[PDB]
């Protein structure tokens, strides 16, 4: 008989599908004030699924940051959830990247910054992402220089403290750490990781670990064989590199952490270490990775 | 969104108004490329070559 969502918001157009939910504009009707809906229908869940999603509503509430999307409500009816997120308009990162043409190693450097600081904010809390990805990267609103939102937490599992155990097989291949892809316990480090990839992704446009067959690009990551080729690498600082590299590390005791690489001076002193270089090559890959995602996602469905 | 489709295969087609097969391999996984090949139709109009193929029909007959 618990109908507060019903009663008090009214829903608008799709915003973003979901495997399972649906990601819906509202506006709580008495205030005015717009929001974004993710809902469920848990008509039909399986015990797992419910706890799963409880799982999700319990991380949403926990994660208060800058650069996280804020739970601003969470209502259960009898066959839906709904958690309300604060609005943010400005879309993807990796499309904004591409539509506003322009990108040097000093703009990945910022949004890079952003995301770690968002990341490190969720280990502080013992929350692991595990689904650090393009597609979870959003932009606060359309102002030019709008803060980065990490988003999507349904994969996010919480740890105690440093200790490490197997949370299961999740995550999207071609961001998967390898101590997960081995079976190991793992934690906080596969984030890490997955910035990597984003890192190297910002900076050339394309993937560092790539392969149709997927049992290969697991031994590729597995192996941590990616590369810096000519051309487009030869004008990427030293130590661009070098924080990849670190990311990038297959030992993930070894790693860098989030607070370690917001220390790193390409991150730390990005004014006069990264370069202002406009990457016209990046932005054109760019443009093709964004394109083989939606049309990768569009496909399969039709299939 | 059928706007961002069509717009997603001319981006893989470098801007052209159709796409090629080998184009469809090299941007996609060995599966969906011969799934598209066939699938999509032939390119006929303005500025088709031997062995255009129709993109915008094999979309449009979707979304
Ligand atoms: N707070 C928000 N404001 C605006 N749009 C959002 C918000 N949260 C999610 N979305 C849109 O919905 C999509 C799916 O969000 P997500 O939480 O990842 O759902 P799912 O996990 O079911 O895919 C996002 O890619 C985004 O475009
Ligand atoms: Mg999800």
């Amino acid at each position: 008989t618990c109908t507060r969502f019903t009663e008090e918001y009214q829903l608008f157009e799709e915003l973003g599908k979901g495997a399972f939910s649906v990601v819906r504009r509202c506006v709580k009707v008495l205030a005015g004030q717009e929001y974004a809906a993710k809902i469920i229908n848990t008509k039909k869940l399986s015990a797992r699924d419910h706890q799963k999603l409880e799982r999700e509503a319990r991380i949403c509430r926990l994660l208060k940051h800058p650069n996280i999307v804020r739970l601003h409500d969470s209502i259960s009816e009898e066959g839906h959830h709904y958690l309300i997120f604060d609005l943010v308009t400005g879309g993807e990162l990796f499309e904004d990247i591409v539509a506003r043409e322009y990108y040097s190693e000093a703009d990945a450097s910022h949004c890079i910054q952003q995301i770690l600081e968002a990341v490190l904010h969720c280990h502080q809390m013992g929350v692991v992402h595990r689904d650090l990805k393009p597609e979870n990267l959003l932009l606060a609103s359309k102002l030019k220089g709008a803060a980065v939102k990490l988003a999507d937490f349904g994969l996010a599992i919480e740890v105690e403290g440093e200790q490490q155990a197997w949370f299961g097989f999740a995550g999207t291949p071609g961001y998967l750490s390898p101590e997960v892809l081995r079976k190991d316990p793992y934690g906080k480090p596969v984030d890490l990781w997955a910035c990597g990839v984003i890192l190297y992704i910002l900076l050339v446009g394309y993937p560092p670990f790539w392969d149709e067959d997927q049992h290969r690009l697991y031994q590729q990551i597995k192996a941590g064989a990616y590369d810096f080729p000519s051309p487009e690498w030869d004008t990427v600082t030293p130590e661009a590199k070098d924080l990849i590299n670190k990311m990038l590390t297959i030992n993930p005791s070894k790693r860098i952490t989030a607070a370690e690489a917001l220390k790193h001076p390409w991150i730390s002193h990005r004014s006069t270490v990264a370069s202002c270089m406009h990457r016209q090559e990046t932005v054109d890959c760019l443009k093709k990775f964004n394109a083989r995602r939606k049309l990768k996602g569009a496909i399969l469905a039709a299939m | 969104t059928a706007e961002q489709v069509i717009a997603s295969f001319r981006i893989l087609a470098s801007d052209k108004p159709y796409i090629l097969a080998e184009e469809l391999r090299r941007e996609l996984p060995p599966d969906q490329a011969q799934y598209c090949i066939k699938r999509m139709p032939a390119y006929s109009g303005p500025g088709s070559v031997p062995g255009a193929l129709d993109y915008a029909a094999f979309s449009s007959a979707l979304y």
